[PDB]
């Protein structure tokens, strides 16, 4: 068992940032398939030995992130990818803070050559592949936690900003179509688990504070002066007093930017603030040096001299009241004993300046001409009050200068991740928050692919998958969604001459287009099956009449949706909206199109679509599609001005008598029907006919007696 | 896991009717939990496939045997999957004829070595273990190849002479 230990060890030394020029990358690519392998073999027990869990862990994860950045060359990246992927696989419960580094500079270099990006992506691929809950679970593992990135989400969003046909110059032609087949995998993994649970049954509060969380940290951000008191609204803090707000900042200083606390700190008013932030930290038992180390930890340096002096003058003036008064025992043959010096408010206050001017120019390569040590210890001769300072105070601060820099590239990053470490209803319920902030972008990636297009086999996929969608905004309630969704395929339907079986410039038009096709048959299946109307909003519905009326328009839809209520009252059917010219010019390819079209409304159920299944009777329909009615003749619509408010008229009267609302909704109705039987003449059979109709609305209406007298008289 | 078949499927993928048979065979292994009732000649018959035949150069058939080999060596095929007998009669039956500069017949030898010193080369055929003699034999009796092959071969007859005889008892 020390051999493994020996042996991984030796495996690292193969592969590693700092061996690199010793060994080929024949070397490494063959390293990398032999810990590749040994992960293979065993790795759900690997876990367990701690002493092994350190060397597959910390120093190995190096030798891989190191060399997808940095390398250039394909066969070491593909070994590299490789072992990444078989890492995530097996060891995906622990190994968790690490991973989210790498996904992240992973979608760092793709988003912003060519083979490579379709290397990354092709070898990538297979985590949505083999566990298609793969979003959920590092939702559930990773995303919940308050701390940390939100990987999970910007996955998704990586995946619909590559997957377009407009990545052509950024990615070559093989990453859409692998890239896309994860992006339908999500919308087609969430069917599987909706066959079990109905609707009604169903109608994470950590994310709801992290969402809070997240926001206010943007708006502290973008205005800390307003986000205090929005800090306080949220009930985070104790008071408005500076004592609990102080208190907040150091504990979570990790995600916010320095930039803003020195910004914040900057201004006088606040001045009084840094009376109590330098209070919480004290640093007796160390030299000045390490405390200034740690101060320029926690913020930015400004750059103005005025407004750096009182930031000086805090800091210096907050030492002094740590430390007690010792200093009786003045002496130069000290050795690291600090008490024996307790200076004045002035004698911090120079201190303070001299520390901080070696940073800036000596180690600065702007400037080029050195102050030597000699000038250094030079300066404050006489300066400290007429009494000099020791002459080893200064030799310890340049030497703990000389050995490190202070920094505001990729390996320092590393150094905060360690001390972090070192120091089936309920899969719905914590679903609903990954449709919420990717949905938009995955319906218009879908959209792009689909109208940009031109093969039958990937359309039929994407308006498979485009259902499956508008089915996830119908189980739960968001429409902003499903509204965007419908109205866009109304749109696209392509529904928005000398006729005979008709044939007219939309029927034309529709049987020429295959796309036309697919989406008015799928558009249909979405309304057939539905379970409440409010989900539709105005413009939908303007648009499903003018599509039906547009229908009407040639002589495609039959207007005989109700024969029942014909049946009752004893009319004929409507009369038919009279085309030009009937024998049976047109010739060759104009008609076997159109009577393709001819078919496929046929194949939509039409009639029974919107007004077979009962969901969709509703106020809205009525009253808009009264609105719907033109009431002007005009030589462009003569065909049809005489037929159009008749079919109008009878539809709403067999809608309304399905409505149970037979109070108030009738008057509305009864009103535009008496407001639209005095057109301009209109013919002889169009007034017989509309009596009838206004007799039944009389009779369903309640206490309406002043239009029943205007129909006699 | 089983997860290793779908990515040595992408890794031979990169070549650029073989194509249209691996992606046919990464989506059917899309499904999760285990190979299971697979009808496991296809879960590998596109390997075979490659192999088998003369149209190819030897690139593609160095990454195929690799392949095998690593399937092998994890041992994705075992005792529960169903018909593993068949698979490991087809493997060893299609190396028997054509291939291929000389680093490809050592990785089929190694192969074969490897196949028939393990308890699942006990399962082949009477019929099939005289070819794989014939051609290791005629590997070795040769000379047009380098001499190193031909001490490897010298080498797998050896043992596969040993395996045999022990059998007979």
């Amino acid at each position: 068992l020390p051999v493994v230990r020996q042996y991984l060890n030796l495996l690292l030394s193969l592969i590693a940032p700092e061996n690199e020029l010793k060994h080929s990358y024949s070397t490494r690519i063959f390293g990398l398939e032999l810990i590749q392998t040994a992960l293979e073999i065993s790795g759900d027990r690997l876990q367990l030995y701690p002493r092994l869990f350190t060397l597959i862990s910390d120093p190995i994860f190096k030798s891989i992130l190191f060399i997808i950045q940095n390398t250039t060359k394909l066969s070491l990246l593909q070994a590299t990818l490789q072992l990444f992927t078989t890492l995530v696989v097996i060891l995906g419960n622990n190994l968790q803070l690490q991973i989210e580094l790498t996904l992240t500079r992973i979608f760092s270099i793709l988003l912003d050559p060519s083979i490579i990006k379709e290397l990354l992506i092709e070898q990538i691929s297979i985590l949505w592949t083999r566990s298609p809950s793969f979003f959920t679970s590092t939702f559930i593992n990773f995303d919940c936690n308050l701390d940390r990135a939100d990987v999970s989400i910007n996955f998704l969003k990586a995946l619909t900003k590559l997957a377009l046909p407009e990545s052509a110059l950024t990615t070559t032609e093989s990453v859409p179509p692998i890239c896309l087949e994860g992006l339908v995998s999500l919308v087609d993994d969430m069917f599987d688990h909706m066959k079990d649970i109905d609707r009604e049954e169903f109608g994470l509060k950590k994310r709801d504070r992290k969402t809070e969380f997240i926001e206010c940290t943007n708006a502290f951000n973008e205005k800390p002066k307003k986000g205090i008191p929005m800090l306080i609204e949220k009930g985070f803090i104790a008071s408005d007093s500076d004592k609990d707000i102080a208190e907040f900042l150091f504990n979570n200083n990790n995600r916010m930017n320095k930039k803003t606390i020195g910004l914040l700190l900057c201004h006088p008013d606040k001045v009084s603030l840094l009376n109590e932030y330098i209070r919480l930290f004290d640093f007796s038992g160390l030299r000045v040096d390490e405390a200034i180390r740690i101060l320029l930890t926690k913020f930015r340096l400004p750059g103005e001299s005025q407004q750096i002096e009182r930031i000086i003058e805090a800091f210096s003036s907050a030492y002094c009241e740590n430390q007690d008064y010792d200093p009786s025992k003045i002496s130069d043959n000290a050795e690291d004993d600090i008490s024996t010096v307790q200076p004045d408010a002035d004698s911090v206050f120079i201190l303070s300046y001299s520390i901080i001017m070696l940073n800036t120019d000596l180690h600065n390569p702007q400037v080029k001409e050195h102050m030597s040590f000699e000038d250094y210890s030079g300066n404050l001769k006489g300066c400290c009050n007429h009494k000099d300072f020791p002459f080893w105070y200064l030799d310890r601060i340049y030497c703990s200068i000389r050995d490190k820099e202070i920094v505001m590239w990729f390996e320092d990053a590393w150094n905060n991740l360690i001390s972090s470490t070192t120091v089936p209803l309920e899969l719905l319920n914590f679903d609903r928050a990954i449709f919420k902030q990717v949905g938009p972008s995955i319906v218009s990636t879908l959209f792009n692919i689909y109208v940009v297009a031109s093969d039958d086999h990937i359309s039929t996929r994407m308006i498979t998958s485009l259902d499956k969608c508008s089915y996830i905004s119908a189980f739960f309630d968001f429409k902003d969604l499903f509204n965007d969704i419908l109205n866009s395929i109304a749109k696209g339907t392509t529904l928005i001459m000398p006729l005979v079986i008709p044939v007219s410039t939309d029927a034309v038009r529709f049987g020429r287009s295959f796309k036309g096709q697919l989406n008015t048959v799928v558009f249909f299946r979405i309304i057939r099956r539905n379970k409440d109307p409010k989900i539709f909003s105005k413009e939908l519905w303007l648009n499903i009449v003018n599509i039906i009326l547009t229908l009407y328009e040639d002589l495609i839809l039959s207007p005989d949706i109700f024969p029942d209520l014909q049946k009752r009252l004893k009319l004929s059917n409507l009369p038919k909206p009279s085309p030009e010219i009937s024998i049976n010019e047109p010739t060759e390819e104009e008609i076997k199109s159109s009577k393709k079209a001819m078919e496929c409304i046929k194949s939509s159920n039409i009639a029974a679509s919107v007004f077979g299944n009962e969901s969709n009777i509703t106020a809205d329909l009525i009253k808009t599609l009264l609105d719907s009615a033109k009431t002007e003749k005009n030589a462009d619509n003569s065909r049809y001005f005489e037929a159009e408010l008749l079919f109008i008229i009878e539809l709403t009267i067999a809608l309304f008598l399905f409505c149970k609302e037979e109070k108030e909704l009738g008057k509305f109705i009864l009103q535009k029907v008496f407001q639209l039987s005095h057109t301009k003449g209109l013919t002889k059979r169009t007034v017989r006919r509309m009596l009838t109709y206004k007799i039944l609305l009389i009779s369903l209406c309640a206490d309406q007696t002043e239009y029943l007298s205007k129909l006699i008289n | 896991p089983v997860t290793i078949i779908i990515k040595e499927c992408i890794n031979l993928s990169t070549a650029m009717p073989f194509l249209s048979g691996f992606i046919q065979l990464r989506l059917m292994l899309n499904k999760l939990k285990n190979l299971d009732n697979i009808d496991s000649l296809t879960i590998l018959q596109p390997f075979l496939l490659i192999v088998s035949t003369s149209s190819i150069s030897g690139y593609i058939t160095s990454l195929a045997l690799d392949s095998l080999q690593k399937f092998f060596t994890l041992n994705i095929i075992n005792e529960s999957s169903q018909n593993y007998i068949g698979a490991h009669r087809a493997t060893v039956n299609a190396l028997t004829h054509c291939r291929f500069d000389d680093s490809v017949l050592l990785k089929v030898v190694f192969l074969l070595r490897s196949i028939v010193d393990s308890p699942y080369g006990d399962l082949l055929s009477n019929s099939i273990i005289y070819d794989v003699l014939q051609t290791i034999l005629s590997l070795a009796c040769n000379n047009r190849r380098s001499e190193v092959l031909r001490n490897a071969a010298q080498s797998t007859m050896i043992a596969v002479t040993v395996k045999i005889f022990s059998k007979l008892k």
